């Protein structure tokens, strides 16, 4: 049962990184 | 220094200590930030010159930037998906990982003072001792902690007179 | 302490004699050892055989009673098995047999004497280093 | 105009969101590879029987372990540095037995960041931004050859590569200590400098321009908020950090050149780095650390000991205790 | 594969191909003799290689705490090519109303392990040590049959440390891992004592070669046989399973030379 | 349960060695009264010189509930051996809230941490 | 075994069980160790020590040493645990 | 044993684990890929796929 | 396993060949200063 | 199972033989427990959690 | 293992893809060589594509 | 596995926590954002 916990913090963590790659704030120059 | 590392390894398993594991990660991505931002400076520099030696080529009071921030961001951008965009966040960053770690490696040494240490695992603890085929490297860990404990306590710490025989002492076969 | 000659005095023969071995011969003695068996005798063992150290206990108990100098030089030309009975000068190395062991060539007895010197004085340096193992290192 | 021109710029475009390249061709499969064998083994694998003495240790989470002391668990000592693909195994459950996972991931990952070091070259030079970063990167990537692959060649075994875990990271770094004496190695200290040095500057470098923030921000607002991205001004003054430090220790030490100030941030770690990865290279080949064991004697001749003795003595009660059950000689020659 | 075959090739041809672990066999060509044993003659046994080709485990038919019907089931082995016992030797005697062979030397041991479905894996010795093997006549031919009980040892030996340094010969004789169980002055740690005491037993199995082929000119003679043994116990922790091991057998007789020292 | 007296095979006093709190894990070992170790548990049964087996040891306990008794098998008096190595003696309860058996801190060292 | 009695025999006191010793404990007892003990060993369970004089093979220089170290030597129980690890049981030095 | 989606897969077809083992009874040799495991994986993989194309759209 | 081999050597092959001849499609001009 | 019994002893079988051919599997159907209308909508789990794993006939 | 084979190749069938699979990776690269300019040039690369 | 029973409750609700308020200041300050224009 500790299995499914440390899967599902593994599949956070990956998911944030995941998100965080593909789902950023776009960098624009200012004006 | 080399016996105070592995007495403190024999004697509180500070490996597993998880801030411990805090510091070596804000040390050694502190030396991962420095060696990036070294190179990606020097080699998004700005051609400010006509010479192959590019150190020259700054002025200590000039009021432009002498490497390419937006160069450098498309390059991490698109080599490691993220990327810093600003200089100031990047710089605060670079002083935040190393202090982190030390600070949160401080707060595991304070805990080591008085014995209270991540030493082990219970749940491990238990099955291995009812289940004589369970292995894995946290106990093979606590084995050479032992026998770090056992080898070195006689001539590390004198004042306690400890005759150890060979009888008693934890050994493996063989060697 | 000094090197004194409590401690340079080691047995000579069998019947008890003993001789105080000089500075130059000791020190000949321990870069022979080093030398010459380090190899397999590093700290008063054997690495090939461990069954059979050079600490005084087993020497004293070996047949014949290799805890003299006389004796010890008298194995290193006429090695035996432990118990005396058979000879061993195609597996050990020794004076007589230094073609196909080619580090006993050039020892002179009196190197042997400096190298007997040197075994016999080591175990009065240490209570149980030598012979004892990585247990006293 | 052709099919093999189109597919060429489209590998070698800028405008892919992540960049693949020719030398991302090689490495995106590898490293996708590497991670998928590594999830899968992580969280159920069976155990593997690392010393080759039919004692199989587990490493997996299924079987009873945690985050910190699950493992992809080494390959078996009876395989060697033999090549061990799923194809040379009699069976999936008996290649599982051996640790074959172990060779499959450090293989592909190897392979992965060698193909990242040169993917990092070729941006590069997409960009038209200068190369070396990739330089840099390889001192990561030398000392993980060193430990996964090198460390293996040497002692002849992949049961002597680091396991791909975090208790068997551990386990590996005492044997090493036990066998090897690592610490006492000068290029172990050499990249113990290394990386305090880098957390030094970097921390020096971060405090340093952090401090001498130009003003360009209210009081109700964050500082970092005072540079806008792309802008042509510097964001802080370089004068007043180089001063201050300057100030604070001697005019001499203090890089006036920020160039030169950051190819020595981008040098000292990298130099240190390259160091303990070729230090662990060669005591692959057991050219060991100092070894002054009863280096100091009295007059009489009998052993005084030093720090170097007492440090001998937990690396014999390491050795020992290691691998309890696989040596039947007195000698650790393997 | 033949023994005038195993003498064509050279160890760089057999390395890493498999046959080393392959049993040899009588060829047909050179068959249909007689190894008769001469009386004032002492004769013996040689190179008596087994090689098994199906493993086979007695598991329970269900996962119920209480079962006790079992049956024999296939089984796929973890190890790889180890499995097979070679150089067994040993004296042909007239112990009792007919020959025996006595083994006395030879590999004559596998520490082989199988998994069985479901994923469970069995670690077992396959041995014939200690031997008492009967002919089936004073003669051995195609159809003479030598068959007999011998004693397995245990699969791991005293000087095994189980991962928290117990064992038989050596170890610790206590979970050092939990102090607070052997605080208690009442019981301490007596519920783990058949975890850590350690005990080597020697279990029993029996053996039935039959002999299919027989040459009178090598002495040399091929066949089958069926062994039935008890797997590890892990030091008496384990409860041990059955395992029914068949396969092929070759062997020679020769005459003794005074020299073996049996 | 009373203090444990180790009465050795003739009748000298011998004494545990007690756990210094650094030690997860220590030796039992059986000092003398100057301290000469005389018997111990044996890590390595072979080639034991200091087996308790062969020095002989009987344990009488003198105080407590297992007052009075004179225990004199070598298995039993290993037993007390290894509680002796941690102080005092004692009986536990370890089901009321399921003990696991591995020390825990006080509120003092809490505090301090 | 937590608990094995004949452990004073095993090299470790003054008389040495012969059934279950391994061979570096006859290095204890001069002229013993390469030749007789290999002997010793050959044959190892023994029913005592008589046994072992009538059934050791021995020459009669053995039976003399062994004349010698008869008070040293004993003949208990066979131990299996023991008995594999006769002639190299781990312990080198 | 409170199996409630398990069933749906043997109602139809997939009776079969690479355990080697099936709900029949029966202990398999050979197991195809579409058993209770591959259909897991599948059905993730496919819920990867249906969750990229959500974010394209 | 055969079949496993195959197809882990047609895959190795296939990006391997991938990554040869692009490299070799006149890879040094792909730089934004060209012309 | 009641018929299978009857024309078990009406081929000469008595009780004891008749009721051995008897399969577990049946007469495990043959059980109140196995009912789905003896539940609770908040005892939670696997049949087994309830009356037990069965283990034998 | 540890046979000798020459890259492995202990079947002949491994063969059928590891010589056509460059063999049509050329064809598709021979498409885009003979497009080019294939006239020397006085450079450190060739920027004519 | 003799796991804690509480380690539950704090793994989880001491990721979730923290979580939901990240989420939150940041949900919070877009809508801002978004108010503003
Ligand atoms: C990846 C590997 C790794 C890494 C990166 C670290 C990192 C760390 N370990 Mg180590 N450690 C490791 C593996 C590793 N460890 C292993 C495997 C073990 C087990 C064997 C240990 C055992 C261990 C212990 C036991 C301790 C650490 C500690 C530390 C910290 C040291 C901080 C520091 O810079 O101190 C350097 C010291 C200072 C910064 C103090 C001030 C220095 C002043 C400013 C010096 C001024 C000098 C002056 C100019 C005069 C010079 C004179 C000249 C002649 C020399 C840091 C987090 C320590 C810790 O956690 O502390 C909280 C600690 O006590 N580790
Ligand atoms: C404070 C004390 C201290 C300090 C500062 C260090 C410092 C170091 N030790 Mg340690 N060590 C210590 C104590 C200490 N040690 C003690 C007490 C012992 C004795 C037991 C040892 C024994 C020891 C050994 C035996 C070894 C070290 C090594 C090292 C180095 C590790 C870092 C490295 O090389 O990273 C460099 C970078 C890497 C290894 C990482 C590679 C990164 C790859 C290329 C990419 C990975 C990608 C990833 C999988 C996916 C990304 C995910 C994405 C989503 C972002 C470093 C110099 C190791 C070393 O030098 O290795 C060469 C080593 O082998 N130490
Ligand atoms: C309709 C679809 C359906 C059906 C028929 C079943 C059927 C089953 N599931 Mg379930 N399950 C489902 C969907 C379904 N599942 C889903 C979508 C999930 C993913 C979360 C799960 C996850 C799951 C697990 C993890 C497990 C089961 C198990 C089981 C078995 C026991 C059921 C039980 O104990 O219920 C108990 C139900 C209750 C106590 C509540 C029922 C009454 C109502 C609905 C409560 C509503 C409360 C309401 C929302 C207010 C809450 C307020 C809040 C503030 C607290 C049974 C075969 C067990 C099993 O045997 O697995 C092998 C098991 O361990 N299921
Ligand atoms: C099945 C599975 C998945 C298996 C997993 C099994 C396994 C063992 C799990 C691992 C568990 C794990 C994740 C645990 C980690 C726990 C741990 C110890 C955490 C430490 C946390 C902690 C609080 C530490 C405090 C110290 C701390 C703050 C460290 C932070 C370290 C950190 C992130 C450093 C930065 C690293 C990094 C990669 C930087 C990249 C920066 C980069 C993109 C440069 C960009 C850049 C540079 C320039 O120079 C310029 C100019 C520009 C423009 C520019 O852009
Ligand atoms: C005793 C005692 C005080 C010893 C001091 C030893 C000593 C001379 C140390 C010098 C260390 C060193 C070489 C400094 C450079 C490190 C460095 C990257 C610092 C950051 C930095 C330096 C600058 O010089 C400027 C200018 C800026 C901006 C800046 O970040
Ligand atoms: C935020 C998310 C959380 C939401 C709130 C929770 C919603 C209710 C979910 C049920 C929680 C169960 C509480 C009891 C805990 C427990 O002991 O049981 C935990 C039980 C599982 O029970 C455990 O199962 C294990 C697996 O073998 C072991 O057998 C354990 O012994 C057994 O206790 O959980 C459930 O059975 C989950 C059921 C999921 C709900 C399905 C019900 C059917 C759907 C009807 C559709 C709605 C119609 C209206
Ligand atoms: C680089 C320096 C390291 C030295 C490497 C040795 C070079 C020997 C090459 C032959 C390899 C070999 O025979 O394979 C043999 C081995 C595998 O072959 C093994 O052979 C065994 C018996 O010989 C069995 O058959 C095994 O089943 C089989 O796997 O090769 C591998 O390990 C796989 C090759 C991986 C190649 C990676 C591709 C590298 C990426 C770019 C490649 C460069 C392209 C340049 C284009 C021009
Ligand atoms: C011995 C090698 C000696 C030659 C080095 C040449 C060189 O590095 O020049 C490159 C720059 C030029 O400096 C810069 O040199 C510039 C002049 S020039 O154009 O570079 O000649 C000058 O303007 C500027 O002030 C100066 O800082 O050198 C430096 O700025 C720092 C050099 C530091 C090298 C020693 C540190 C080694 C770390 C090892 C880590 C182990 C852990
Ligand atoms: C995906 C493509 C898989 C094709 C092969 C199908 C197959 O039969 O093997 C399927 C094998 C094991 O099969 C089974 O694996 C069994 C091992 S075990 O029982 O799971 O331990 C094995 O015994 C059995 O023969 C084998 O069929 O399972 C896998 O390896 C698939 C997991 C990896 C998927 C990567 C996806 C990347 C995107
Ligand atoms: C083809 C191969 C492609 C592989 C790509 C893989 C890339 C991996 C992406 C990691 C980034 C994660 C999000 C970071 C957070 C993030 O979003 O940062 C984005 C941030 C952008 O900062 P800006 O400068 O835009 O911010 C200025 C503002 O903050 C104003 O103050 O850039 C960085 O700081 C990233 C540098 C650290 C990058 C390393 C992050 C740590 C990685 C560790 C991940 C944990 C692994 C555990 C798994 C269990
Ligand atoms: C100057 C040269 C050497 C000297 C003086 C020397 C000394 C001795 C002595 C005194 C013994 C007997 C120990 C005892 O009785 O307990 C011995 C035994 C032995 N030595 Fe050496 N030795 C030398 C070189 C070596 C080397 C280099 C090796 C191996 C590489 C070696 C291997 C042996 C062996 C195998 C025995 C035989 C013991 C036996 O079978 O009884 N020695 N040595
Ligand atoms: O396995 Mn890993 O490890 Ca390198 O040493 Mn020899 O073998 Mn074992 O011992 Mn110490
Ligand atoms: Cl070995
Ligand atoms: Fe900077």
């Amino acid at each position: 049962m500790e299995t499914l916990v440390y899967v599902f913090l593994l599949a956070g963590t990956l998911g944030v990184i995941f998100f965080a790659v593909f789902f950023r704030d776009p960098p624009r120059i200012a004006k | 220094i080399f016996r105070f590392l592995l007495f403190i390894q024999g004697f509180h398993n500070f490996t597993l200590n998880p801030f411990h594991m805090m510091g070596v990660a804000g040390i050694l991505g502190a030396a991962l930030l420095c060696a990036i931002h070294g190179a990606t400076v020097q080699n998004t520099i700005f051609e400010d010159g006509d010479a192959a030696n590019t150190f020259r080529a700054f002025t200590p009071t000039q009021a432009e930037e002498t490497y390419s921030m937006v160069t450098a961001n498309r390059f991490w951008s698109q080599i490691f998906g993220v990327a810093f965009s600003n200089k100031r966040w990047l710089h605060f960053f670079m002083l935040f990982v190393p202090l982190a770690g030390l600070w949160t490696s401080a707060i595991g040494i304070v805990g080591l003072a008085l014995n209270l240490r991540a030493y082990d695992f219970v749940s491990q603890e238990l099955r291995a001792a009812e289940d004589p085929e369970f292995e894995t490297f946290y106990t093979k860990n606590i084995l050479l902690n032992e026998g770090i404990r056992s080898w070195m306590a006689a001539q590390d710490q004198p004042h306690e007179n400890f005759i150890f025989p060979e009888e008693v002492l934890p050994r493996g076969n063989a060697l | 302490t000094d090197l004194d000659e409590n401690t340079r005095t080691v047995p000579l023969d069998s019947s008890g004699t003993t001789v105080i071995l000089t500075p130059e011969q000791v020190k000949r003695g321990k870069r022979l050892f080093n030398s010459s068996c380090g190899n397999c005798h590093v700290g008063g063992i054997t690495k090939t055989n461990p069954n059979l150290g050079l600490e005084p206990d087993a020497l004293s108990l070996a047949t014949p009673a290799r805890d003299n100098i006389d004796a010890l030089v008298d194995y290193m030309k006429n090695p035996t098995t432990y118990d005396g009975l058979e000879s061993i000068a195609e597996l050990h190395p020794s004076v007589k047999s230094a073609d196909i062991f080619p580090k006993m060539r050039s020892l002179s007895d009196e190197d042997l004497f400096a190298i007997g010197g040197h075994i016999l004085l080591q175990p009065k340096l240490s209570s149980e280093k030598w012979g004892g193992g990585k247990i006293y290192y | 105009a052709s099919a093999w021109e189109r597919f060429c710029s489209w590998i070698t475009s800028t405008d892919n969101r992540l960049y693949i390249g020719w030398f991302g061709v090689l490495m995106i499969p590898t490293l996708l590879t590497a991670t998928t064998v590594y999830i899968i083994a992580f969280v159920a694998a069976p155990p593997v029987d690392i010393d080759g003495i039919r004692e199989p240790v587990a490493g997996s989470l299924l079987y009873g372990n945690n985050i910190i002391t699950g493992a992809v668990i080494p390959s078996s000592a009876s395989i060697g540095i033999h090549f061990y693909p799923i194809w040379e195994a009699a069976s999936l459950d008996e290649w599982l037995y051996n640790g074959g996972p172990y060779q499959l991931i450090v293989d592909h990952f190897l392979l992965g960041v060698c193909g990242w070091i040169g993917r990092e070259w070729e941006f590069s030079y997409r960009l038209g931004m200068r190369p070396w970063i990739s330089v840099a990167f390889t001192a990561p990537v030398a000392a993980a050859s060193a430990v996964f692959l090198v460390y293996p060649i040497g002692q002849g075994s992949f049961s002597d590569g680091m396991p791909l875990g975090i208790s068997g990271t551990f386990n590996f770094m005492l044997v090493f200590q036990a066998e090897h004496n690592i610490l006492m190695h000068p290029f172990h200290q050499l990249g113990v400098a290394g990386v305090f040095g880098g957390s030094l500057f970097s921390a020096m470098h971060g405090s340093l321009v952090t401090s001498s923030l130009i003003r360009e921000t209210t009081e109700n607002e964050s500082a970092n908020y005072g540079y806008k991205f792309g802008q042509e001004e510097e964001t802080y003054n370089i004068v007043a950090a180089h001063g201050y430090f300057g100030r604070l220790i001697f005019q001499y030490a203090s890089f006036n050149n920020s160039r030169a100030l950051h190819f020595f941030l981008g040098l000292w770690p990298v130099v240190g780095i390259w160091f303990t990865a070729l230090g662990v290279m060669t005591m692959a080949f057991n050219l060991n650390g100092f070894n002054f064991n009863q280096s100091v004697v009295d007059s009489q001749g009998r052993v005084i000991n030093t720090w170097a003795d007492i440090l001998n003595r937990a690396n014999l009660g390491m050795e020992v205790m290691h691998e309890r059950n696989a040596h039947n000689f007195p000698l650790d020659l393997a | 594969i033949t023994t005038e075959d195993i003498r064509g090739l050279t160890y760089s041809q057999v390395k890493g191909t498999g046959l080393a672990n392959r049993c040899p066999e009588v060829s047909e060509q050179n068959a249909g003799g007689t190894i008769k044993f001469a009386d004032d003659k002492k004769y013996k046994v040689t190179e008596l290689c087994l090689e098994p080709k199906s493993f086979q485990i007695e598991e329970e038919v269900t996962k119920r705490r209480g079962e006790t019907k079992k049956e024999f089931v296939d089984t796929k082995l973890m190890t790889r090519a180890t499995y097979s016992l070679t150089g067994i030797e040993g004296p042909i005697v007239f112990k009792d109303g007919g020959l025996t062979f006595l083994e006395k030397g030879g590999i004559d041991y596998a520490a082989t392990t199988v998994q069985l479905p479901g994923g469970e894996r069995v670690p077992f010795l396959f041995t014939i040590k200690e031997l008492e093997g009967k002919f089936s006549s004073s003669q051995v031919s195609a159809g003479t049959e030598l068959g007999g009980n011998f004693k397995t040892p245990s699969y791991r030996t005293g000087l095994f440390l189980d991962p928290k340094g117990r064992g038989g010969t050596t170890g610790y004789d206590m979970a050092v891992a939990l102090p607070g169980l052997e605080a208690d002055g009442g019981e301490g740690q007596d519920e783990l004592f058949a975890e850590t005491n350690k005990v080597f037993q020697v279990t029993d199995g029996s053996i039935e070669m039959a002999f299919n082929r027989v040459d009178g000119t090598n002495g040399e003679f091929s066949g089958v046989f069926v062994s039935e043994q008890l797997s590890d116990t892990d030091m008496g922790s384990k409860a041990p399973k059955k395992v029914l091991l068949k396969g092929i057998v070759f062997g020679k007789i020769e005459e003794q030379t005074g020299d073996e020292d049996y | 349960l009373g203090h444990p007296i180790f009465q050795d095979k003739e009748g000298k006093e011998l004494t545990v060695r007690r756990m210094p709190a650094f030690f997860e894990t220590f030796p039992v070992i059986l000092v003398d009264k100057d301290g000469i170790i005389r018997a111990d548990i044996p890590f390595r049964r072979a080639e034991s010189k200091y087996s308790i087996e062969q020095v002989g040891v009987t344990v009488s306990f003198y105080g407590g509930k297992l007052n009075g008794q004179v225990f004199k098998d070598a298995p039993t008096v290993k037993k007390y051996a290894r509680k002796a190595q941690l102080g005092e003696v004692l009986e536990f309860d370890r089901t009321t809230l399921e003990s696991d058996g591995v020390f825990r801190s006080s509120p003092r060292g809490w505090y301090t941490f | 075994n937590v608990e094995y009695p004949n452990v004073p025999y095993l090299g470790g006191s003054d008389i040495i069980d012969v059934n279950n010793a391994n061979v570096r404990v006859y290095t204890r007892l001069p002229g013993m160790y390469p030749a007789i003990a290999k002997k010793i060993i050959k044959r190892a369970p023994y029913k005592d020590i008589n046994e072992m004089l009538e059934k050791g093979d021995f020459t009669a220089a053995e039976k003399d040493i062994l004349d010698k170290y008869l008070p040293n030597l004993t003949a208990l129980e066979p131990a299996p645990e023991y008995v594999i690890d006769n002639i190299n049981n781990g312990l080198y030095r | 044993q409170g199996m409630f989606v398990m069933p749906f897969m043997a109602r139809i077809g997939v009776t079969d684990s690479w355990g080697g083992w099936s709900v029949t009874g029966e202990s398999v040799a050979n197991p195809g890929f579409w058993s209770f495991e591959g259909v897991a994986l599948a059905h993730i993989g496919l819920s990867g796929l249906l969750f990229l194309a959500a974010v394209w759209h | 396993m055969f079949t496993l081999k195959i197809v882990v050597y047609t895959t190795v092959t296939f990006f391997v060949s991938l990554f040869t001849f692009g490299f070799l499609s006149n890879d040094a001009s792909r730089n934004p200063n060209r012309k | 199972i009641e018929r299978r019994v009857e024309n078990s002893l009406n081929e000469g079988l008595n009780l004891s033989e008749a009721w051995s051919r008897i399969p577990d599997k049946l007469a495990f159907y043959d059980y109140i427990g196995n009912n789905p209308a003896k539940g609770g909508l908040f005892r939670a789990g696997p049949m087994n959690k309830g009356d037990g794993i069965a283990e034998a006939w | 293992e540890g046979t000798g084979e020459a890259l492995g190749i202990d079947d002949t069938r491994l063969i059928v893809p590891v010589i056509l699979i460059p063999v049509i990776t050329f064809i598709l690269y021979a498409g885009f060589a003979s497009e080019q300019d294939n006239e020397d040039f006085f450079d450190t690369y060739d920027q004519r594509r | 596995m003799n796991v804690s029973v509480a380690a539950y409750l704090a793994v989880l609700l001491g990721t979730f926590v923290p979580v939901v308020f990240l989420v939150t200041l940041y949900i919070q300050s877009e809508s801002r954002k978004a108010g503003s224009s």
